[PDB]
């Protein structure tokens, strides 16, 4: 049976429920001649999966009192009557044998708000539970403990002082809370003493505790399937991949290749991404020492085909934070009334991750600057614009959620979203010229076989004004003709590498996806604020 | 047991329930000598938690008559006849013991509108009470009282002269009306001499009947928590201010704000805007006698229409944790729905809940998505969206009473707001916040950091005279870029400085990447008004 | 262009509950 030892992982919300039930029973001498009744009703709320129904089973066997269990739809039945009599027959059973705690579950399902539903019995179950807790000299020896994941769906006359007072929040444990979860579900398992768990507490962030139990259970099935003895870190490293916690189950991002080695030349842009998403996660004490808010997410703009969503994939598989991918205008719906909740529930799950990064590519379909200024198209869809404006900075407190945007031109983007605090980084990625065109050919040919030493400087000399996608199909067409002689291997291809063979017919087709007139729109900004303005 | 001295709050409505259930039974020679027969019991309604079940407890002990308890859904059976047989045998039970009182708790469970329901056996139960309270001859001396919180879902054939005479509305107490509710819920407790209950009544607005009983319950638990380290104690206001943080939201639990606070000193440059915004809230709450002496309604509507970046949406976070009022937050279009009824009823259930917890301040951020009224059907904006505007027009002023609710609006485009809202009575205090000048740029940086070492020997006036035409948000990017390079010079191998001593070398590269957000062409749209 | 402003719920026939008359 579980107890006060297996309930660990929280201290602030655990001591509130221990002095609410056990302390009036183990020490009743100070609650007399003091004038106040002890609190009698405990209701917890939060995300589903944090163990809101486990804690009632832990305090049942620790106090040593009578315990009752009531399910949600187990009381509801036909032959009108007995949907209220079964609630009456359980409170009178707990009325005797003092003290006696009673656990009612699924208050989100039964007893809803009265004026928001249409149910004939539902007006009677929500009011029979009222008179059973504070009626005419009731609430003598019973203690009602509830567990709900949706507190906004219950009746507003239920969270009052007589019935369910002194509310508690069971949230996601992140400020040194994940480590105590791993020390409970592993003391019964055999573990080889060769690794530490201190660095494993900061690997995942969006875990609810039940997912931490899923991480140790994933490594258990990987251990017995590779030995077909204990457990080792290589089974837990397989549990870190394809993790997918319950808070971010709707969005999957773990489908891309490895990164950090395909990009090249853009060292001042890659290092800017390291100083934004790794600083508040790896060193949180440096920000609290200064007492300042960290820098927010980035925004990418420039020529199409420069490497603006592969760099967003570079922060998808390298950093320890989570990822939520939105494929452009994916969160738009045909209904007028919904039209904001897909923007909300992405950012609602983002603030519950603590921390994570999101990606909103093609911001021209997302920003849509001002519907009053545009009348020639007749859009005026300023509802989804103002919803994104009140979710990144907004009203509530910041919980380290970074937003990454990729577009091509910033003239169709609203200046209200271009301000710092929401999207502060306005970096422009340039075109490679004589410095970044040599390191890209070694980065995109990393896992590829090569011949003895061939110079790649002459490829950069011929290609002038070429984008990053324009440097693709120069070497991709080389691998297209590198398998042409493999078809002629019939009666083994005796060349396991790529020799030249292509630049007499592939380098002569200097294809430019970006025109000269289209490049003039990017080279027009030139931010007018310069350096050398310090004090003297 | 409880009495009439153990029940406070309303007093004019206390006498109308004592002259009806005690006065015909104690003084019976006034009705038969002159006038018609005395009236029957009333139906108590109102918000939940105002002392409407404790009110029926005091008449069950001080009157001394026969009392029988009947709950709403307690009278139920799977049989056909016993759904109403227990109501019939209880009314003749109190008829045998004359006089007697009957309390029907939660009568809305067993008395809805008969024309709305269809195909049940509860329509036999609601028609049983029409012939049991005032039937053929079955009404002599018994009186039946009830306590409910929803009078709208009661049939109109139950509230006539025979059955239920008056609809007593035990509402929210007022100034020097919520002082007596706290004193009698703390009398049996041991207190010290430094407590002052008149100071608590001015800082408890939505605390009506049970939250004021939960404030004394949570502060008593905090005294036990600090005593765990026979013995007498004494409460000394250290835990009343602790329990005042989260004890209000009985009705406003859905719209709780947490936990942003700036403590009225993280904002700078707006010296005249802070004194104008505070005086519209501090005056109608702290001095109610000065407004009823002049006989004029105060100013309530505040609207911010400056450019984005000057500090306008977190300025409502300053009034969220400083003034003594409840805060309701509407984060843009967070309440519209595709059900054709909940698109405008979400406006309705917020404002009367705000009118219940008077006084309070609501916050309507990004009104460009709410006040789109004069364009329709304009291609893609969609029709039938002006009903949320016309509902918003009837809740600012409407046809209601002055309940001292305060509306704060934040928008970045003043030309897209509905001009029907832009009028006094709904939003009268239109204040434009400009970009901070060189005299306000010295008070903008010391309020941002407030906890960092400023390198004593340095001067910050060089940033004030330079970087002209910058908003308040762009100057937060400069102090974050300098802190970005400050921790960059401290993440190396320490085998450098174990001190957060940020110098001018970190601000040298911060001014290079600092850019202007509000353009020169965008600034002329706000200056084109000149009102 | 045109966005639907309503879902328009028009259904739902609720529960029932029987009245078991005793036999003897
Ligand atoms: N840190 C933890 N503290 C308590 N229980 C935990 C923890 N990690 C995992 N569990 C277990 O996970 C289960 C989830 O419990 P609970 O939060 O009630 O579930 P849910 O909210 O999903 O219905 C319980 O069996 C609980 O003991
Ligand atoms: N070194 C590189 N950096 C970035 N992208 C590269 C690089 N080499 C090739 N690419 C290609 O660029 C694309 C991703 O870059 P990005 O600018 O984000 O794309 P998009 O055109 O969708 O904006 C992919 O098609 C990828 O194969
Ligand atoms: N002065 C007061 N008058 C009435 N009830 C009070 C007072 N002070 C505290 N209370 C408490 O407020 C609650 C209101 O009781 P009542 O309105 O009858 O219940 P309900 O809200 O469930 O219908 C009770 O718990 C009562 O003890
Ligand atoms: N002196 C200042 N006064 C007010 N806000 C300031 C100041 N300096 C920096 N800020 C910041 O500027 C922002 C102003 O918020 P607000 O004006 O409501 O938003 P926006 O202008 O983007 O709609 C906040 O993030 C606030 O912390
Ligand atoms: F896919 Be990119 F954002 F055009
Ligand atoms: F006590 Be009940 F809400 F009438
Ligand atoms: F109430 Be008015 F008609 F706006």
């Amino acid at each position: 049976e579980v107890g006060y030892d297996d309930i660990g992982g929280c201290r602030k919300q655990m001591a509130q429920i221990r002095e609410m039930v056990e302390l009036p029973l183990r020490h009743p001498q100070l609650f007399k001649a003091i004038g106040i009744k002890p609190p009698r009703g405990v209701l917890m709320y939060g995300p589903p999966g944090t163990g809101k129904t486990l804690m009632a089973r832990a305090v049942a066997n620790e106090t040593g009192a009578f315990f009752f269990l009531i399910n949600g739809p187990e009381v509801m039945s036909k032959m009108a009557g007995e949907s209220e009599s079964n609630l009456r027959k359980a409170f009178e059973e707990a009325e005797k044998n003092a003290p006696a705690i009673i656990f009612i579950d699924e208050i989100d399902s039964i007893a809803p708000k009265r004026d928001k539903t249409n149910g004939e019995v539902e007006r009677r179950v929500v009011s029979q539970l009222l008179t059973l807790m504070d009626g005419m000299k009731a609430r003598s020896n019973v203690v009602v403990i509830a567990a709900t994941n949706r507190p906004n769906s219950i009746d507003p006359a239920l969270r009052r002082f007589g019935r369910f007072d002194r509310e508690v929040d069971i949230g996601i444990p992140d400020a040194t809370g994940r480590l105590e979860v791993l020390r409970i579900h592993t003391k019964n398992m055999k573990l080889a003493d060769d690794v530490d768990l201190e660095a494993l507490a900061a690997e995942t962030h969006g875990y609810v505790g039940a997912d931490i139990a899923s991480l140790c259970s994933e490594a258990a099935m990987q251990q017995i399937r590779e030995k077909m003895l204990g457990v080792t870190m290589d089974n837990f490293r397989f549990a870190l991949g394809n993790s997918n916690p319950s808070a971010l189950r709707e969005t999957v991002v773990e489908s891309v290749n490895v990164t950090w080695d395909d990009v090249g030349g853009l060292d001042e842009i890659k290092e800017e991404l390291k100083e934004t998403v790794e600083y508040p996660v790896l060193h949180p004490d440096q920000y609290t020492k200064f007492g300042l808010s960290p820098s927010k997410g980035v925004l990418f703009y420039g020529p199409p085909g420069t490497g603006k969503t592969l760099l967003a994939k570079a922060v998808a598989t390298e950093v320890s934070a989570n990822f939520i991918s939105v494929k452009g205008p994916e969160l738009l719906s045909m209904w007028y009334g919904e039209s904001e909740s897909n923007i909300r529930d992405i950012f609602d799950k983002a603030r519950a991750a603590a921390p994570t990064v999101v990606f909103l590519d093609e911001l021209d379909s997302i920003a849509k600057a001002r519907g009053g200024s545009l009348g020639d198209a007749g859009g005026a869809s300023d509802r989804v614009v103002n919803q994104l404006l009140t979710e990144m900075d907004g009203m509530n407190a910041k919980k380290n959620v970074f937003v990454i945007g990729a577009t091509n031109r910033p003239d169709q983007i609203d200046p209200a979203i271009l301000r710092p605090g929401r999207l502060d980084q306005l970096i422009y990625v340039p075109l490679p010229d004589e410095n970044a065109r040599l390191s890209i050919l070694n980065a995109q040919l990393r896992k590829t076989p090569l011949e003895p030493g061939l110079e790649l400087t002459a490829i950069a000399k011929a290609t002038q004004g070429f984008s990053g996608a324009d440097l693709l199909y120069i070497v991709q067409r080389a691998a297209k003709y590198a398998i042409k002689d493999s078809i002629e291997a019939h009666r083994v291809d005796p060349v396991p590498y790529i020799t030249k063979e292509h630049f007499a017919e592939a380098m002569k087709t200097a294809k430019r996806s970006v025109s000269d007139a289209e490049l003039r729109r990017y080279e027009a900004y030139s931010q007018q604020m310069k350096a050398s303005r310090g004090q003297f | 047991e409880v009495g009439y001295d153990d029940i406070g709050g309303c007093r004019k409505q206390m006498a109308q329930i004592r002259e009806m259930v005690e006065l015909p039974l104690r003084h019976p020679q006034l009705f038969k000598a002159i006038g018609i027969k005395p009236p029957r019991g009333v139906l108590m309604y109102g918000p939940p938690g105002t002392g409407k079940t404790l009110m029926a407890r005091a008449v069950a002990n001080e009157t001394g008559a026969f009392f029988f308890l009947i709950n709403g859904p307690e009278v139920m059976s799977k049989m056909a006849g016993e759904s109403e047989s227990n109501l019939r045998k209880a009314f003749e039970e109190a008829e045998k013991n004359a006089p007697a009182i009957i309390f029907i708790d939660e009568i809305d469970s067993i008395a809805p509108k008969r024309d709305k329901t269809n195909g049940e056996v509860e329509r036999r139960v609601v028609s049983q009470l029409l012939t049991l309270m005032d039937g053929m001859k079955a009404r002599s001396n018994v009186v039946v009282i009830a306590a409910t919180n929803r009078p709208n879902s009661i049939d109109p054939a139950l509230r006539r002269f025979g059955r239920f005479d008056r609809e007593v509305d035990i509402g929210i107490p007022d100034a020097t009306g919520r002082l007596e509710v706290l004193r009698i819920h703390t009398k049996n407790m041991k207190l010290a001499d430094d407590v002052d209950l008149e100071a608590l009544a001015a800082e408890t607005h939505g605390y009506v009947g049970a939250d004021i009983a939960s404030l004394c319950s949570e502060a008593a638990m905090q005294q036990i928590r600090e005593k765990m380290d026979l013995d007498s104690l004494g409460v000394t206001m250290d835990n009343f201010r602790f329990a005042l943080g989260n004890s209000n939201p009985s009705a406003l639990r859905e719209t709780v704000v947490e936990s942003v606070n700036v403590t009225w000193d993280d904002v700078g440059g707006l010296d005249e805007i802070k004194e104008e915004l505070k005086e519209t809230v501090e005056y109608p709450v702290l001095h109610p006698d000065q407004y009823t002496k002049f006989g004029l309604s105060p100013s309530k509507g505040v609207l911010f229409y400056g450019p984005p970046g000057t500090g306008k949406t977190l300025l409502a976070k300053a009034v969220a944790t400083e003034v003594s009022a409840n805060f309701i937050s509407v984060k843009g279009p967070e309440l519209l729905s595709m059900w054709y009824g909940e698109s405008e009823s979400n406006i309705r259930d917020i404002f009367d809940k705000a009118r219940a917890a008077a006084p309070t301040v609501v916050f309507l951020d990004e009104l460009d998505s709410i006040a789109k009224a004069r364009g329709g059907s304009l291609g893609d904006a969609g029709g039938a969206s002006d009903r949320v505007v016309n509902q918003l027009l009837t809740e600012m002023d409407g046809m209601n009473a002055k309940k001292n609710v305060f509306v704060i609006g934040a928008t970045n485009r003043p030309d897209q707001i509905d001009p029907a809202i832009l009028r006094p009575g709904r939003l009268d205090q239109l204040i434009y916040v400009p970009l901070p000048d060189e005299n306000a740029r010295l008070s903008i940086l010391n309020a941002q950091l407030r906890k960092t070492p400023l390198e004593p020997g340095l001067e910050l006036t060089a940033i004030a005279k330079a970087t002209q035409g910058f908003s308040g948000a762009d100057l937060l990017y400069i102090v974050q870029r300098a802190a970005k390079y400050a921790i960059k010079d401290s993440i190396e191998a320490h085998r450098v400085d174990p001190v957060p001593y940020i110098t001018k070398e970190h601000f040298a590269e911060a001014m290079k990447t600092a850019k202007r957000s509000v353009s020169d062409a965008e600034l002329r749209r706000y200056e084109a008004y000149s009102q | 262009a045109a966005a639907a402003a309503a879902a328009a719920a028009a259904a739902a026939a609720a529960a029932a509950a029987a009245a078991a008359a005793a036999a003897a």
